Formats: C-alpha cells, structure tokens, sequence
C-alpha cells in the first residue's frame, strides 16, 4: 500500500529520483522524494504497458481495449510497407515472452508491441510537480580519478579539516600535494553567487591521512562513509563529483541510499604524473566543488522542463529532453511513446530498398579569377534550428513547436541551458546513435535545409554580387572593387536580416577573416594576397630539381604581377603576365628537365615523386607533371585560355611528348574523399572532413589533431573514424549486393530474377559498377596505410582476396 | 585438463557480431578478436554462419540467420498455426533444400556462393539456432532441431550424442 491512506488530496512531497530496481522484482522501483528532511522513499510498481494490439484471440487478465488513437507506430511501419494500420489494442508486460501466433483485431498483422522502458510517472496520486524545489540539504562530498600506477580517492568536505587521499603503487612513499596542494590557497569569487543550495559555507583548508593495500581500500572507504554519514543527519546522498576512476558511478561499493548524478563528464582526462597540483589539481577538487552547484543547479533548471532532477541524462547523449518532451507533446495530441532500441527505428522488419538511402548542394564556383574583390568571406551558424521555423504530418508540426518553445526560453538576457539544447538539436539530428526513427528525420532536416540553403545562397542576386563558395557553415563572396569594409557592410546587413525575415529567422550569420586577393579552387587549389599559397596537388609533385619551388615561384609570380596592376589601376596585363611566362616558363623548365633527368639516383623516374593517402595517378615524367599542373591552373585563373593552350603546345613538344594523348591531360592527382557532418563533442559541432587531402607526412603523430572541428581546435580521433569507415564498408557492400540490373540497349531494370537476357536480346549489367568499388576500397586502404588502422585494412584485405 | 585438451571450443559469428554484417554466408570475425583464445586454447576455431561439421559416420549443418517470423510474417495467404509451426518450419526448408528459401533483400546473400547455403543433399541434422523458441523434430530421417533463444527460453541448451543418433531436450534452469 501507499505511504500515506489519505492521498487522495495528495501531500506535496517532490521526488528526486524514481529508481527502476527490477534486479530486486518484475517492475519493482523505489521513488525518492523529499520532505523537510533530506530524504524519504517508497517502493512501488506501475502497470508496465505491452501494446499486444489483441484482446480476442489471445487474452490475459484484462480486456484493456481502451483508449484507441495511438496511431503512430502504425504510422512508422509505412517502412514496414503494411496498409490501413488502424491504432492499437493493449496490456500488461505479463511475462518476458511473448506469443508467438502474432495477430491483431482491429486490422490482421505483425507489431512490435514494446513500449515501456522507462516509467516517467505513478498510475495507480499525482502532483501539479510545480514547486519542485528538489535540493536536498546535507550530503558527504567524494570523488574517483585515476592513473593505474597513480590514483587518487578524494573526500572533503567543509564540515571539517579532515580529508583523504589514498591509493598508490609506490609502497615506499606518499603522494605529497595531498596537504600542501589540496589546501588550495584559493578560494573563487564564483562560491559567493551559487553558495545557497549548500548548508555550510564553502571552505578549502584540508589535511590527510594514509593507507596503501587492495584489500584495504575499498572495505575501509566503505566502513568510513557508512561512518561519516553518522556526523550528519543519518540519511543522506553521497555528492560525488566525479568518478573517472573504474567508472565507480555504478561500481562503487553500496551507499545504502541514493547515488545522484552529481559526476562531470570525464573532460579534464588527465593521465600525466600526479605530483603536478598546486592550484590546478586545487581546482580540480575546489572549483568541483562549485560544480556539485553547477550540475545541481543545471539539473534542477532542467527539471523545471521535464520534471526529472537528479537522476537525469543531461551531459551524457542528452536527447531526453528532446524525447520525453516530444514523447509528452505526442500524449497531449496522442500519438506514441516512443521506442529506443540500440538500432534507430521504432519499427520490425525493413525492406532494404529503403535502407539504400542510408546506404548512400554544396557548390564549389571555383573563380580562380577575381574581378569584384573586396575582401571574400561570410560565415553561416545553427542552420537546422533556424529551417524547421519555415514548416503523420502533426509530429513535425510539434517539432516546430518544441524547437520554437526552446529558442523561445532562450531568454532576453541569458540562458544556459536552452542554448546548450538548441544546439543538441543541431548535433542530435546529425548523430547516427539517435532513435526514434532517427533516419526519417535526418532525411526530412536534409531535405529541408537544403531548399533554405538554396534560397539563402541564390537570393544574393538582386544586390551586386557574386558567390565564389557555398556550405551549409562556409559561404565566399565578392560585391565591389574598393573600399572592402564599407563595400561588405551594406550587402552582409542587408541580405542577414531579409534571410532572417523571410525564412522566421536565419540572422546566425558572421563575417570577419581576411582574403583580400583570392585565386580559388578548394583546398585543392587556391592563392591569395591578405601572400599564401595553399594548393595540394603542389604537394604531389617531387621535391628533386626544386619543382615544388618553381611551381611556386611562378604560380606566385603571376599572383603578384596581377595584383600589382589591380592595384596601380586603382584585363589586359593577362597577355603581359603570358609573354613573361612564355620566356620564364620555358626557361625554368629546361632546367628542370635537364637537372632531373641527369640525376643518377633515379631507378626510375616514378620513384621520384612523394606519396599521400590520395595519391593513384602513374606519374612518370616530372617536367611533363609540372607543366600539366601550372597549366591548369593557367587556364583556370583566366578566361583568357589562348597563351595557356600555346604554351602547352609549346612546353609539350620541347618535352616531345604529344598533345592529345592521354598523358597530357590533367587529371587530379588528388583522390578526393570527405566523411560528412562530423560531430565534435568538445562544441557541439558538425563539420565535413577530408581524409586523403591531408599532407600526412608532416603530421603523422598529429593526424587527428589535423582533424579538427572547425568550430575549435579540438580532434576527431582514429578509433572512431576507423569504426565509421568498417561502417560505411558493410553499407556499401550491401548497397551493391542488393543492386539493380539494368539491360544495356534499352535502358530498363531487370523486372524479375531467373532471365538472362531482356525481354530484347539485350545484356544485363551493373547498375553499381565493381570498378566504383574497386577505387574506393583503394582509398579506404591508402587512408588506413597512411593511418595505421589495421582493424579497416583486415576487413580490406578479406574483402580484398575474395576477388577476381 | 580434460576439457581444455579434449572438447572443440567452435565458433560462428552472426548479425549481432564484428566485421561482416547480414550478408549470407557470414565471415568469421575478426582475426585479432580471435588470436590471443587460439594462441592458449588450440583446440579451437573460427569461422563462418552457415557452417558443416562432419563427424566419423554423421553430418551436421549449423545455421542462425533468423527466419522463423521472417516464415511466418510474409506467407501468401496465412501461416499454419499452434505447435505445428515448427514443423510446417521444418517441411518448408527441407522442401526448397536452401537455408534461405526467401528474397534476398530479405535475407542477403552473396551471388556467386549462393551454393554453400544448400541443404541437398539432406544433412544427418540440421541445427537452425534462431532467436525463436527452441524445438525438436524430424523429417526425411533428418533430425532438426533449435537450441533457441537461451536467456529468453528458461535457460534451454542441448546437446547431441551422434553416436547413439539421439538429443538430450534440457532446461538447466535447475542448474
């Protein structure tokens, strides 16, 4: 029975926490909750919800037919491709199995019937749970951090001088800033505002005591706490501020009443030589102890939102904000209480031919001439936050409203907790590890996005004005020949705050870095006076004969000379730059040819040139490689293409290699090959990443600091990476498995299995071609050569043997 | 000693598993997941999801890829129904003679080794070990048999003796 017989007119006692303990019975929870005294619990059980969707054929101890509108998941099973799902019909978790002659009444079929994986709230009195107030007064103060020669338990409280820390290898000695750096010498200003939810003041003069055995330790800390929860009032929480070490959140010996979720994130992942405390290891411990007022407070401002306190996600995934009030929204126009298996839907069986998606814009001007220069940069921020404003059909209508309610607490002078979680948004649908039919809604922010992103990039249009690159956070443009500040302000203003009008808002947006003379071509190539040169198939031409050198000498020569007629002029110097080219160009490259070809060293002269993670092309000549990669880019930072074509007919027959065959034609050196929308936990941010582009030899140690998210400077690490591509391996793979046969004179797919030939005498082919493939695991296994990730390459390799 | 230097510790990676996903017959998973068992127990193996075991005088296919409600969920007109379903399972894939007698987007495969998920001619047992429940029948003096979903089923194993042509149909919840 309840706690109380007259709860009818129910005594506002808040919870903390609901505690699910089914290790101790089916269902079984103990809610704890307070009153004036730190503490109080019940133990209690709800009625756990199977949606079996049948009372008729099959029946149990309740014909709970009601309520029939949660239309929902027979909404998600378009996936499942089944018609005229009607709602629902349900029951009681009875048992964990089920029965297996699955069937429905209110429309023949197979469902998923689980539902009910977190109880939320009681069934069987309920408060308004406004007031919640959920800050228990007095608790014991702990923390969990360790090296495995060097670890450290920490306890201190400002109840008493006493402290401890003790664990160590080195039997012989002590840990020594335990005393002399534990007393801080430091106490923050910051104490003084968020003092109030701790019953004593703060206070971090300390001393310490030891011990040192494994069998010791653990039965020693227990006996203490236990002990030292006695000088307080005897039930209490135990404020662990973190528990790096073993992760002891749930590993730590009992507490004999609750453990809250007072524990940081493990951001300080500090594995160095312990001895290194003074003020920083003080902080460590001290200002931690202003995060037990950080996190409680944030949780407690959280639960202000959806009700749950101390035993909340917030720090960790953090979607249950989203969820349960999507989940809540979705009860008042009742819809569903969603699933979350480790997999993404809310649904059984899937047809892979809607999976090929997941399986399987962005425009790149590339002006290498600059004709309205200004200086060319804009920036562009929380663009899927800012699209969903613009618009089964409900759940997306409360999406917007769940997105406009938050933006909306974002208050007029500031707020934490709704800008940490508009920007969840944002991470949340680009992470794969989220649920509730994760796949549609990353689909329907992409379709979404892209239409704003067209609108935002080709409504420049109407002001003088032109776009040299456009990504959902990167945009280049140019608008005037003088005076860049002024020239920019006009048109930066103007267009941010019409975007923003007509799209409910889009004003996200900064613009400040320095081009002011620019030649671009991506990364892959491009130029530019603030001199910089940042062109990466430079980086694939040898060393040997200085060719890189003289590539730059004369890429640079030309920058130069262009831009020191702009600038006297405040079209034509294109010939004047040409002539000088024509001696300088074939100068230099009779040295090279000549120097190369005399050096002794050379096996062969393919030998000569460096290798990336991109590299495939058979170089073989470096002159001819030189002239090739200068034209190019001649020929496309002018359209002015007729001396570029005669120095090429010129440079090719002092070489006496052939125009028109095949090896004087410019292809890219580079394979090309970005992994999209990479999340970054240190910011929350999302960013495109290319992994063969990178010059890996002059960062190989620094690989993964090289990748960076652009919002920071903060890596993406090879663990990760190496796991998305043996990811992206077996998609692929199945996406070619499962292709389509297309018959090669008419055009059609292959309609049925067991033919040979078309309905014409036609062949089949591929519609995935092997050779696609073929060059892709080639880039996979140069990234993984370059990388050191030898889980991909023994995919690779298997995949690699059971070959032609 | 005994078991250690005796007894065949094989293993055969499904869906749930490293490497290779639901792509039909599954490779084993991944050689540095397997190195440092084999190093220290020898009488071991691992490898692929269909697999045969050929005893001295018998023949055994062992297979997990479900498909009990993925056979009952798509039948024509209906599914038959009650304890008869394993049965009627059973009848099914000796009939069409193939591990996988459904679509391939339901259940892939690659093409050109689509042979080696055969079941002609008629293996001595044949060993479907599906999250379904598990179960005991036979047909065509083949004996078929699922050691099912062990942690759902009340902690239901089995065990064979080829020898004597017989199984043992266990629950070691009483263990």
């Amino acid at each position: 029975s309840f706690l109380r017989r007259t709860a009818r007119s129910i005594l506002d006692l808040p919870w903390q926490i609901v505690q699910i303990s089914e290790t101790s019975q089916a269902g079984l929870f103990r809610l704890w909750a307070l009153v004036g005294s730190d503490l109080h619990c019940i133990r209690l059980s709800i009625p756990r919800v199977f949606y079996v969707n049948q009372r008729v054929a099959k029946a149990e101890e309740g014909a709970s037919y009601r309520k029939v509108n949660r239309v929902l998941p027979r909404s998600n099973m378009v996936y499942n491709l089944y018609e005229y799902s009607v709602p629902e019909d349900m029951y009681q978790e009875h048992i964990n199995e089920i029965n297996a002659e699955l069937s429905a009444p209110d429309i023949e079929g197979v469902y998923e019937t689980q539902v009910p994986l977190l109880f939320r709230a009681l069934v069987h009195s309920l408060a308004q749970f406004s007031y919640l107030e959920p800050g228990s007064i007095r608790h014991i103060y702990l923390y969990h951090h360790a090296q495995a020669h060097k670890a450290l338990f920490g306890i201190f409280i400002p109840s008493q001088r006493r402290a401890s820390v003790f664990v160590l290898d080195t039997v012989r000695s002590n840990q020594m800033p335990s005393l002399g750096a534990l007393y801080s010498a430091e106490h923050g200003l910051l104490l003084e505002k968020v003092g109030p939810e701790l019953l004593p003041p703060p206070k971090h003069t300390f001393e310490v005591r030891a011990e040192t055995d494994l069998k010791t330790i653990c039965r020693a800390i227990q006996r203490f706490l236990l002990a030292y929860k006695e000088e307080r009032r005897g039930p209490t929480l135990i404020a662990v501020q973190s528990s790096w070490e073993l992760k002891r959140l749930a590993s730590e010996i009992p507490v004999l009443e609750e453990f809250p979720l007072v524990p940081i994130c493990v951001a300080d992942k500090i594995n160095y030589g312990v001895l290194d405390w003074q003020r920083h290891g003080a902080r460590r411990m001290i200002r931690h102890y202003l995060n037990l007022d950080t996190c409680l407070s944030q949780a407690f401002e959280m639960s202000r939102y959806f009700h749950i306190p101390i035993g909340n996600l917030p720090e960790d995934i953090s979607t249950f904000g989203s969820d349960l009030f999507f989940a809540r929204h979705l009860q008042r126009h009742n819809h569903l209480l969603w699933l979350s298996p480790t997999a993404r839907p809310d649904l059984g069986g899937k047809e892979a031919d809607d999976n090929c998606l997941v399986m399987e814009a962005t425009v790149e001007i590339n002006s290498s001439g600059c004709y309205s220069t200004v200086c060319v940069e804009l920036d562009l921020q929380n663009l899927a936050v800012n699209t969903i404003l613009q618009s089964c059909s409900n759940t997306f209508r409360i999406l917007k409203s769940m997105v406009v309610g938050w933006v909306k607490e974002i208050t007029q002078y500031h707020n934490i907790y709704a800008d940490n979680q508009v920007m969840h948004f944002y991470r949340w649908l680009r992470s794969p590890s989220s649920l509730l039919h994760d796949p549609a809604l990353h689909r329907t922010l992409h379709n979404m996005m892209k239409k704003l992103f067209l609108q935002l990039i080709a409504e420049f249009k109407r002001l003088g004005s032109s776009v040299i690159y456009a990504n959902f956070n990167r945009i280049i443009l140019c608008t005037k020949k003088r005076r860049v500040e002024d020239a920019i302000a006009y048109v930066e203003y103007i267009t941010s705050s019409i975007h923003s009008k007509e799209t409910f808002h889009s004003l996200t947006i900064s613009f400040s870095r320095c081009w002011e003379f620019l030649l671009w071509m991506d990364p892959s190539n491009y130029g530019g006076i603030k001199l910089e040169n940042n062109w990466n198939i430079l980086q694939f031409l040898p060393q040997a004969a200085s060719c890189q050198n003289y590539f730059l000498m004369i890429v640079s020569a030309y920058i130069v000379a262009v831009y020191h007629c702009m600038k006297d002029g405040l079209t034509f110097s294109q010939d004047y730059v040409a002539n000088e080219l024509t001696q300088s160009f074939f100068t230099i490259t009779q040295k090279i040819q000549k120097k190369v070809t005399g050096s002794r060293n050379s096996t062969e002269l393919s030998e000569m040139f460096p290798v990336l993670p991109g590299s495939h092309l058979l170089l073989n000549n470096p002159a001819l490689e030189f002239i090739k990669y200068v034209c190019k880019v001649l020929s496309l930072d002018t359209n002015i293409t007729n001396q570029v074509n005669k120095l090429n007919r010129d440079l090719l027959r002092l070489v006496d290699v052939g125009e028109f065959s095949e090896e004087a034609q410019f292809r890219d050196p580079c394979r090309s090959y970005v992994l999209p929308e990479v999340i970054c936990r240190s910011c929350n941010f999302c960013r495109d990443l290319d992994l063969c582009k990178d010059s890996s030899f002059s960062e190989d140690g620094a690989v993964l600091p090289q990748w960076l998210c652009s919002n920071c400077q903060a890596p993406y690490d090879s663990s990760a990476i190496e796991m998305t591509l043996v990811e992206v391996l077996q998609k692929k793979l199945m996406a070619f498995t499962l292709q389509d046969l297309v018959c090669l004179k008419c055009r059609g797919v292959k309609e049925t299995s067991m033919p040979v030939y078309c309905s014409c005498a036609g062949d089949f082919a591929l519609t995935i071609h092997t050779q696609v493939f073929m060059e892709q695991i080639g880039i996979f296994r140069n990234i993984a050569q370059h990388y050191g990730m030898s889980y991909l390459l023994e995919t690779l390799e298997w995949l690699l043997q059971k070959n032609p | 000693p005994d078991i250690h230097q005796s007894s065949r510790f094989v293993f055969v990676p499904g869906p749930e598993d490293p490497g290779f996903g639901s792509i039909l017959p599954r490779p084993p998973l991944a050689e540095s997941i397997t190195n440092e068992f084999r190093q220290r127990v020898p009488f071991s193996v691992f490898t692929t999801n269909p697999c045969r075991i050929q005893y001295c005088t018998q023949e055994i296919t062992v297979f997990r890829e479900d498909l009990v409600n993925k056979m009952c969920r798509n039948c024509v007109r209906f599914p038959s129904s009650n304890l008869a379903i394993p049965n009627h399972f059973v009848k099914t894939i000796l009939s069409q003679g193939h591990l996988t007698p459904l679509p391939l987007y339901v259940c892939p495969v690659y093409w050109a080794y689509d042979y080696a998920l055969r079941v002609y001619p008629v293996p001595d047992l044949l060993v479907i070990a599906d999250k379904y429940d598990p179960f005991t029948t036979t047909n065509t003096e083949c004996l078929c048999i699922n050691p099912g979903s062990f942690p759902r089923s009340g902690f239901s194993f089995k065990v064979f003796y080829p020898s004597n042509k017989t199984v043992e149909d266990s629950k070691l919840q009483g263990f």
